[PDB]
């Protein structure tokens, strides 16, 4: 509880979308490549 | 006694007016993306606008430069000002004020005219009116002034507080204005050397390349010049507002003093996709890039810890219950909050674009619009409107009612909700490679594969159109309706033995200035040297 | 309460931070990457290479369209282009697949995007300059080419088409 466990999750699911976003592109980039 | 109010508030007003006039156009430009041709009722309605783009330089000067500037000046002046207790130099200010004011009338006229339709980016060879770039150019040195402002106030602070160390807000808005004068040379030089003289006459053409390349050196700075104030606010004043403290002070000033050093050396990536420029440049431009991602990397943690702390400080539950716990009743609280969320994905949009290669894939398309709406159209515009339901109840007197209150509330969720929805319209219709900054509804048949992703852009046309016509109402009642002694919101700070040691070192801002310059200095110099010693200036044109 | 939740938090800052700085420099690692590899090649030289975009049309390699099309090597050719106001030349492009195309594009006026769909080639086209781009299209078919540079009022119907010949 008292551990920023909140703040954890929120930067948990910043570091998801920035992985998604990323590596998804990098995946249409090679599929245009 | 406080004469800094009432300019405060003619920055402010300037700005939401210029928001509400160049927002009209957001809703036909998002019913455009969702391939409805709207734009025969807004002539009627508007019977000056001569085309889509005329609307649309409209909605990217008024938005993206004239409400963001002012908001800054307002806010990065006036809480300074108020944190130290001391008066800014009052002939100056309203000078300042005089002169976005004029600038703005001047550009303005041109704009209205049909006379500089060449977007808020104004790339030659487009050619536009005279008047447009002498006013931008004034409406911009306007900063200098309030620069000159808050170091002149920080100056007379420090004189009377030898040996200390300078106070939160103030840190922060020191860093931002000497970050903005450093980056505000590449648009004055682009200004002064080139678009200034080619559009009196003195010169018949203006080389394209070094144009984009002293823009761009502006160009990327400003966003951060955009972002933060409203960062300023969400450090400071919403863990007040959210019900608890800020739980950091030297980790803000790290955030504000990265952003000092990284803001504008990284020009090259909003031109990963010219010609003439070296790649390996390009790639040290990139990396330099999202180094300042990291900033707001460290801005995500420190922020979230601090509205989690304030939950679980008001009956916070488990995991995520400390989240329901916050002020979902106060308007102040709820903008910046949903803004900061829809950040999340904006931010990642924002790491892909600097990847250099991977910028291929969305450069230039409805991708790069859809990215940036949850960045300054979404978190800084909901900071800003946020600040309606208590800056201006400081600075008038007036305050907020029950009606008002839920009114605001709702202008703001409809408002987040437009940006999300249409966040997944862009995106998705610029990965299906629709192009930005055109009128495809007058090509009906021109991107079929995009038919569901425009449904999106219709609905949030529709969202927003509601959202900002609340907005219109919910201002225009704060202000004319009939805690204004009552200081502002700054929150407490949660201080630590090692603050002290970091506080020492990040408060040398005479050093970490040279740093930054020399840092721009080593980024743009090589290339800069290698245009100006091959200078192809080519002809204006008038496209439109 | 505070102090406590104080240290945990300078702490885990910290650990944030060192994370951050990884997955950045992965990220860094997965761009190299495609540097070495080919498909740094929709990536524009660098070197300056001016051109008088008065006369692009009237003397040199983007004056002839019939002339568009270069053989410069084994299995590549050299593809001048011109994008102007408002569309491309020569209209359609026509090249052979599996073979580097070595685009040479300006323009006569303003600026212009060259955006061919499906690919990665996605270059600003700039008046007294010509940006180069490389590009090996290793499938048959039509690939249009859109502007995606606000270029003035005939904007969004400024096509073009790239066909690689089977
Ligand atoms: C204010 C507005 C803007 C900001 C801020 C901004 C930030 C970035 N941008 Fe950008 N941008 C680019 C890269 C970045 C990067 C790396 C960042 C970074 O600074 C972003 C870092 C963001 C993060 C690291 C995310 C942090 C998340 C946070 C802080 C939320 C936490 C939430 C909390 C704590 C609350 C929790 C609450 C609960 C209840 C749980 C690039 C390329 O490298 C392009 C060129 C694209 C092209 O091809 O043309 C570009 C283009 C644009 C354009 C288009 C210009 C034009 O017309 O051509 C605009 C207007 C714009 C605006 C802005 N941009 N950007
Ligand atoms: C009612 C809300 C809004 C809607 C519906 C809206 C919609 C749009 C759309 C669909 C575009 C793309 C047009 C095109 O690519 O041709 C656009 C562009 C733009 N919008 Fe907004 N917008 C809104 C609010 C804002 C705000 C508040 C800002 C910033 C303060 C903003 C800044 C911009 C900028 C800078 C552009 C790009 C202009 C250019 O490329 O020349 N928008 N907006
Ligand atoms: C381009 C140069 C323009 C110079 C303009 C100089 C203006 C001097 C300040 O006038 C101010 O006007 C405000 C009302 O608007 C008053 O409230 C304020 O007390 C008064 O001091
Ligand atoms: C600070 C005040 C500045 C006033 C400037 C007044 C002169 C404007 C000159 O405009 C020029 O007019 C020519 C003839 O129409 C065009 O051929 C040319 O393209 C355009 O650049
Ligand atoms: C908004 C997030 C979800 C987006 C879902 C759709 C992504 C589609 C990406 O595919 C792209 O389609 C283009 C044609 O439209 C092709 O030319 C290109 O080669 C291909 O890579
Ligand atoms: Cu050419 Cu748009
Ligand atoms: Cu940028």
């Amino acid at each position: 509880e008292e551990k920023p466990k909140g703040a954890l999750a929120v930067i948990l699911v910043l570091t998801l979308t920035i992985l998604v976003f990323w590596l998804g592109v990098y995946a249409v980039f090679f599929a245009r490549g | 006694a406080y004469p800094e109010k009432k300019a405060t508030l003619y920055f402010l007003v300037l700005g939401f007016l210029a928001l509400i006039v160049g927002s009209l156009f957001g809703p036909f430009q998002a019913l455009n993306y969702g391939n409805v041709d709207a734009y025969p009722l807004l002539k009627r309605l508007l019977p000056f606008v001569q085309s889509y783009y005329q609307g649309l330089t409209l909605h990217g000067v008024l938005n993206a430069i004239v409400f963001t500037q002012l908001f800054a000046q307002a806010i990065m002046v006036y809480l300074p000002a108020r944190e130290l207790n001391m008066r800014p130099n009052m002939g100056l200010m309203w000078l300042s004020w005089w002169m976005a004011f004029i600038g703005l009338v001047v550009a303005a006229l041109p704009l209205l005219a049909n006379e500089a339709t060449v977007l808020y980016t104004f790339y030659p060879p487009l050619k536009g009116h005279w008047a447009f770039y002498l006013g931008a150019s004034v409406f911009v040195l306007s900063t200098w002034v309030s620069i000159y402002i808050v170091l002149d106030l920080w100056r007379r602070w420090k004189a009377a507080n030898p040996g200390k160390v300078t106070p939160l807000v103030t840190y922060m808005a020191v860093v931002f204005w000497l970050m903005w004068f450093l980056a505000s040379l590449g648009l004055v030089l682009e200004a002064v050397l080139f678009l200034l003289p080619w559009s009196f006459g003195l010169v018949e053409g203006v080389d394209p390349l070094v144009a984009r390349t002293l823009f761009w050196w502006t160009g990327h700075p400003i966003v951060y010049f955009w972002l933060l104030p409203a960062y300023a606010i969400i450090y400071t004043i919403l863990p007040k507002q959210a019900g608890g403290k800020l739980v950091s002070d030297p980790m803000a000033r790290l955030a504000f003093l990265l952003f000092l050093l990284l803001s504008t050396p990284v020009g090259f990536h909003h031109q990963f996709a010219d010609p003439g420029i070296d790649p390996t440049w390009k790639m040290i431009h990139s990396v330099l890039t999202l180094f300042v991602a990291v900033p707001s990397l460290m801005t995500a943690f420190t922020v979230a810890a601090s509205l989690e702390f304030a939950g679980r400080l008001r009956g916070g539950r488990g995991l995520f219950g400390w989240i329901r716990a916050l002020p979902w009743d106060n308007p102040a609280f709820v903008a910046p909050v949903l803004g900061l969320l829809g950040f999340i994905p904006g931010g990642a949009g924002g790491i892909v674009n600097a990847s250099f290669t991977l910028d291929y894939v969305v450069h230039n398309t409805a991708w790069v619009p859809g990215h940036f709406h949850l960045q300054v159209a979404s978190l800084v515009t909901l900071t800003a409107m946020g600040s309606l339901y208590w800056l201006l109840p400081n600075l008038t007197g007036k305050p907020i009612s029950d009606a008002q209150r839920r009114l605001g509330l709702a202008v703001v969720w409809l408002w987040f909700l437009g940006m999300m929805i249409m966040a997944v319209g862009l995106h998705w219709a610029g990965l299906l490679n629709v192009p930005r900054r055109a009128y495809i509804a007058q090509v009906p048949d021109a991107y079929p594969h995009a038919a569901v992703p425009m449904v999106f852009n219709v609905l949030a046309g529709i969202v927003l159109l509601v959202a900002l016509l609340l907005f219109i109402y919910g201002l225009f009642s704060v202000l004319l309706s009939r805690l204004a002694e009552a200081p502002l919101p700054f929150a407490e700070v949660i201080s630590g033995p090692e603050d002290r040691r970091l506080v020492l070192a990040m408060d040398r801002i005479g050093f970490w200035f040279a740093v930054a310059a020399i840092l721009v200095v080593l980024a743009y110099g090589p290339t800069l040297v290698q245009l100006f010693g091959h200078l192809n200036p080519v002809p204006g044109w008038r496209l439109w | 309460d505070e102090h406590k939740a104080h240290k945990a938090i300078l702490a885990y800052e910290k650990g944030w931070l060192a994370f951050s700085l990884a997955m950045l420099f992965v990220f860094i690692a997965l761009i190299a990457y495609t540097l070495a590899t080919h498909t740094a090649g929709v990536i524009p030289a660098g070197k300056l290479e001016r051109v008088d975009p008065t006369t692009v049309r009237q003397e040199g390699p983007w004056a002839d369209p019939a002339q568009a099309v270069v053989q410069t090597g084994p299995n590549q050719y050299t593809v001048y282009v011109l994008a102007f106001a408002f569309g491309y030349q020569p209209n359609p492009i026509e090249v052979p697949q599996g073979a580097e195309i070595v685009f040479k594009i300006t323009s006569p006026d303003v600026i212009h995007g060259f955006h061919v769909e499906g690919t990665n080639i996605n270059v600003e086209v700039l008046p007294g300059e010509v940006s180069t781009v490389r590009y090996t299209f290793k499938r048959p078919g039509e690939y249009r080419i859109i502007c995606n540079q606000y270029c003035g009022l005939g904007h969004q119907n400024m096509f073009g088409t790239i066909v690689v010949k089977e």
